[PDB]
């Protein structure tokens, strides 16, 4: 897929992703906070269409992500991120996608997610997160 | 905490603020 | 060093 | 004076300031690096005019500031920043302004300056710097 | 603030 | 179980743990680096015995952990950490324990594990890790 | 890179 | 002089230094905090005697240093730290020594001093500070 790297910012305001409940995560875009002002990140789109859009609007800065979890597994021959769930100090967003396969979860006791990087072809191949105090 | 990232800040130099 | 700031990065999860 | 706070970024590409050999530092503006891309910070200007412009273009990312020094002192009954000098791993820029009053200097053994904040009325009243690894 | 240095902490994994 | 918190240090030199092929992880102790000097952490022992000891001696500072993975699962009605695997830039240590239950894994692209905290009763109930640059 | 944690260090002040 | 490097810790609990009204700072020793436990740093002593001892006991962790200032100057042909002042959120300790020469000051808006390194011969030749959140 096409690799992307948004870099690090001051926080997260909104997450816009698309998914297909029978395959995996597709598009991924983040509206970051950049020193008190919204910063619209690049929209990383799937090579194909047919996904269901989802807008996760956080009540920044009082609301923030405390845990990210999901599943990885095959879609055709490719290993991709099939599902994602975002848990904040206020609500749980998701799960979005196929909740089967190999699970993974990242609970954060102290710190914040301040950026994303990864790769997207037909689906989200993989992703990493920038963490900071 | 709050959803805002922090960093070390040194200063200020100049007029007194505290 | 270089003039670029660093941050902790965890992952990746998904394809190797 | 009018307070300003640019916040924290990933590096510094260019510094634009103005001074007057008889008073102090006036205008201050920084072009930051934001995850590989230039980010033009707001221009913080003096309430008055008559300053001499100075452009400090750094060879990012190989060149970075290793020490900031200057002088603070009384001008027209106010304590302000009268002079500034920026020393990088390649060259020394300045001093710019009046080298009179109380000196200050910030040598950095490990780390980088990634942001500025302060206040400007007729002149630069004070300033602080964001530091990071 | 408190005079105690902070650091990022991830987890826990295991019992709740 | 009895909670413990080693706190944060400069790095990791050696990890000593014990496991039982039929149950889960038991004892856990770490020799940290504290500004260039070894610092022996308190030995966190299980309430029972019958475990097999394992010593993971890292070639500090050239060798460091890049990924920690394992499994959590129910043992005698308790959710515990049944297995752990440590992957460094030089080799893989483990898996130690029982590779059954729900998997988890924490790969690190940039940064270091500098401390551990958790709880141990008959077995390792849970644990968290301190991360830093 | 290094298995050693790093910290911001400012200075020195005094003799060069 | 003889160089020293205490490294970085969790915080500062007590500072023990000595000075002479006619020369400069002599001995320097710090009792740090290491994850909640006091850690006595090595006592860095001058090659000579005749200094006046000072003990700065901070009310850790509610009290912490917000600014360190001092003077550097020539003493018997040597450039050394002639005076030091420690300002916390509760009180100001010092100045200790002679406030003659070139002043320096390090005010901290956000962050903490967590370690010291430097050199001491007859007097404190120079010093640097570790900063962290
Ligand atoms: O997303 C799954 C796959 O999508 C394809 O379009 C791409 O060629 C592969 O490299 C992989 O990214
Ligand atoms: O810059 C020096 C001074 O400039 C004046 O214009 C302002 O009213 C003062 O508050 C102070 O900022
Ligand atoms: O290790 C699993 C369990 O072990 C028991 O000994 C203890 O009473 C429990 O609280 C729990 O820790
Ligand atoms: O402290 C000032 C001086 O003290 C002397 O004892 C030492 O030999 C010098 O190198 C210098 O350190």
């Amino acid at each position: 897929g096409k690799a992307f790297d948004d870099g690090a910012f001051t926080g997260i305001r909104e997450i816009n992703l698309s998914y297909n409940k029978e395959t995996a995560i597709g598009d991924f875009q983040v509206v970051y906070d950049l020193n008190g002002s919204p910063y619209v990140g690049q929209n990383h789109v799937s090579f194909i269409t047919g996904f269901t859009p989802v807008k996760i609007s956080l009540d920044f800065p009082s609301e923030y992500i405390m845990e990210v979890s999901g599943y990885t597994g095959n879609v055709s021959g490719y290993v991709v991120v099939r599902s994602l769930t975002f848990k904040t100090n206020k609500k749980t967003y998701g799960p979005y996608g196929v909740t089967s396969g190999t699970p993974f979860n990242l609970p954060i006791e102290n710190g914040l997610i301040v950026g994303f990087k990864g790769s997207i072809g037909y689906w989200l191949d993989y992703f990493s997160m920038y963490l900071s105090l | 905490q709050s959803g805002i990232s922090q960093t070390v800040i040194v200063g200020p130099w100049g007029a007194k603020s505290s």
